[PDB]
């Protein structure tokens, strides 16, 4: 079994930007797709952005030119560069390792979905610092 | 619990223990029955008892999907012969043995343990409604899809009856479904996960490509003045590991030509290796002659065309060389994979050539096209291409050789210990590189 570590959600003013690491851990031969999740509260999760292997990006319309998914296969990390985040933005993001291939030196491997506990995005719309 | 296992291995099979540890970790994982699971084991290396053995203890019915009677065959008269309750439903049977057995099949209790189907009768409407009875009843304990390859079509082997087996996987949903077969890229593997609808997470018993005993290393005939005395060298190092035994061991080398055959083996003769040449050409009795002199180790090297096969194996090969590179990694890694069986020290060379890698692949795509105009495009033809640029990579890379052939089939990064030619020495390798490049032009 796999380690995700999601890191660099914090509280932001209007127009910040963030950047959500998340470091995949384990015997990982591959990963089908790495993909961020957001949950506002009392709201359904929805798909932010997702980035196949082979670098095939998809996003949410309302997230499209403002966020942008990348990822670097060899290190099993993926990044959402967060820009003009808005208060509607505010929400726990989740990121899934979808399709992931382990493999010990031996045959012994598994082919499973991931997940990674959240990181809260939280944006504040006051004008002034803090 | 692991008892029951080892007394109905015994019991039944008539066992001591599994031919190894991964099909017994295999076989345990079937047995748990909570995961769908992957066998990737080459022909041999008894794949099949990794779902038989599991399908008796299951207190149900277990449906194994084989695409061709052949493979059916051999089993179910084999599981017979061990007084197991086995059963084939094909369109090769009379009308009233099929009735016969579709009833047997809808009785409270079923006489059938192991019923061996086709992907054809699988998907037909006319025998969902059994499958139903028995999804129903809860009499089914497993699915087994053998040659699960066949459902891709980056795979060697596609059929479409295959796209349909995951719809039925969807119906089965309690029962754990095996999938198995002996040859998958990451690529097929992904294609039968997603088309066979495996619910993870998908346990994967796969047996590693890696031998440690084997040297692997590619050399650049446009980089050196005397190739024929390279390879003389090559194969008398190679030779003679042990002066105990004076000149030890036999060797392979592999040409694409019949000519280049003849030649080399007089090129090598000449230079104070024994080398006699085996191809079709031949007549039956000098090709009977050749072969008979290597195996009896009068002659301890053969030039030989792709002719030679797995059908003789010999333990002491001390080495494989190709003079010419292979029409694909796999041919590559079955051909090189003659040396070494014996667990000593050998050597795998390729010999590499732009003028080679280019006859090569005008080759394959002038026999691709003369597939196009007689059965017309398709995506095996691309696959055929992909196989072969795989080993043109193998050659114009630098990195771990090992690696870069568990990286091509699926495996973990292999435990290398200085045994290929960039391991060892990296720098080497880069100026090797970098001077082809030069010679480029
Ligand atoms: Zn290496």
């Amino acid at each position: 079994q796999v380690q995700l570590q999601e890191s660099g959600g914090g509280l932001v003013q209007a127009g910040g930007s963030l950047r959500l690491s998340c470091a995949a851990s384990g015997s990982i031969f591959s990963i089908n797709r790495m993909g961020w999740y957001r949950q506002a509260p009392g709201k359904q999760r929805e798909l932010v952005a997702a980035i196949t292997s082979g670098g095939s990006t998809n996003y949410a319309y309302s997230v499209k030119g403002r966020f942008t998914i990348s990822r670097d296969n060899a290190k099993n990390t993926v990044y959402l560069q967060m820009n003009s985040l808005k208060p509607e933005d505010t929400a726990i993001y989740y990121c899934e390792a979808y399709g992931t291939y382990t493999l010990a030196p031996t045959g012994e491997g598994e082919y499973d979905d991931y997940w990674g506990q959240g990181t809260q995005v939280t944006v504040s719309a006051a004008e002034n610092l803090y | 619990p692991e008892r029951r296992v080892r007394s109905t291995l015994k019991k039944v099979f008539g066992f001591d223990s599994f031919k190894t540890p991964l099909q017994e970790s295999a076989t345990m994982a079937v047995v748990k029955g909570n995961k769908d699971v992957f066998v990737c084991m080459p022909t041999g290396a008894g794949k099949s008892l990794c779902y038989q053995l599991p399908a008796l203890l299951a207190k149900g019915i277990t449906i194994v999907v084989s695409p061709l009677i052949a493979l059916i065959q051999d089993q179910v008269d084999h599981l017979l012969t061990l007084k197991v309750r086995v059963s084939s439903l094909n369109s090769k049977l009379s009308a009233q043995e099929r009735k016969e057995l579709l009833a047997d099949l809808e009785r409270e209790k079923p006489q059938t343990k192991i019923l061996y189907i086709t992907p054809e009768m699988a998907a037909s409407s006319s025998f969902q409604p059994t499958l139903n009875s028995l999804v129903s009843r809860h009499l089914l304990s497993y699915l087994v899809v053998d040659e699960a390859h066949c459902v891709s079509q980056w795979g060697h082997d596609f059929r479409p009856d295959y796209l349909r087996l995951g719809a039925l996987r969807s119906r089965l949903g309690h029962a754990p479904c095996v999938a198995l077969t002996a040859t998958a890229t990451p690529q097929v593997q992904e294609d039968v996960f997603a088309a066979l609808h495996l619910k993870k997470p998908v346990a994967i018993f796969k047996t590693p490509c890696f031998r440690a005993n084997l040297f692997y290393d590619v050399q650049f005939k446009e980089l050196i003045s005397d190739p024929y005395g390279n390879l003389k060298d090559f194969c008398l190092k190679a030779l003679g590991q042990e002066a105990d035994k004076g000149l030890s061991g036999c060797g392979i080398v592999y040409c694409r030509t019949r000519e280049a055959c003849e030649q080399l083996a007089i090129e090598l003769s000449c230079r104070g290796v024994n080398a006699k040449a085996y191809h079709a050409g031949l007549k039956a009795s000098e090709r009977t002659l050749v072969q008979n002199d290597w195996m009896e180790e009068k002659v301890p090297v053969i030039v030989a065309t792709i002719s030679f096969g797995m059908g003789v194996d010999k333990a002491n090969v001390r080495f494989v060389a190709h003079w010419n590179i292979a029409k694909s990694m796999a041919g590559y890694y079955q051909e090189s994979g003659r040396a070494g069986r014996d667990g000593k020290p050998s050597w795998c060379r390729l010999y590499y050539s732009r003028n080679d890698r280019d006859q090569v692949s005008f080759l394959i795509r002038k026999e691709v096209a003369k597939l196009q105009e007689k059965r017309g495009n398709k995506a095996s033809d691309k696959a055929t291409i992909m196989a072969f640029d795989a080993l043109v990579t193998f050659c114009e890379e630098l990195g771990c050789r090992h690696a870069a052939i568990a990286k091509y089939f699926g495996d973990a990064l292999p435990a290398c210990a200085k045994g290929c030619d960039h391991c060892q020495n990296p720098t080497a390798v880069r100026r090797r590189l970098e001077a082809l490049e030069r010679s480029s032009s």
